[PDB]
């Protein structure tokens, strides 16, 4: 086991599984609320 | 030997607070509409 350690990194673990969807939809909701507020 | 064992709480808890602003400024805007109409 000397050729390569191959230590896991951040990208090795799953990324943007389900939290990123929640952040994206909350960002969209906030943007829609801002547009509605600016409209009035 | 057969069995085996960041989040949204950082966003929603602020999101409603942001929504709280949407529930507070608008009426003040009307007061602002009155404010410029008061002088």
């Amino acid at each position: 086991r000397s050729n390569g350690t191959v230590s896991p990194s951040a990208f090795l673990e799953p990324f943007s599984a389900s939290v990123w969807v929640m952040m994206f939809v909350m960002l969209l909701i906030v943007s829609a609320i801002a547009v509605f507020v600016f409209e009035y | 030997r057969y069995q085996e064992c960041l989040t949204f709480e950082n966003m929603a808890g602020v999101f409603m607070l942001v929504a709280g602003g949407i529930v507070a400024g608008i009426f003040l805007i009307f007061i602002e509409i009155a404010y410029k109409r008061h002088k």
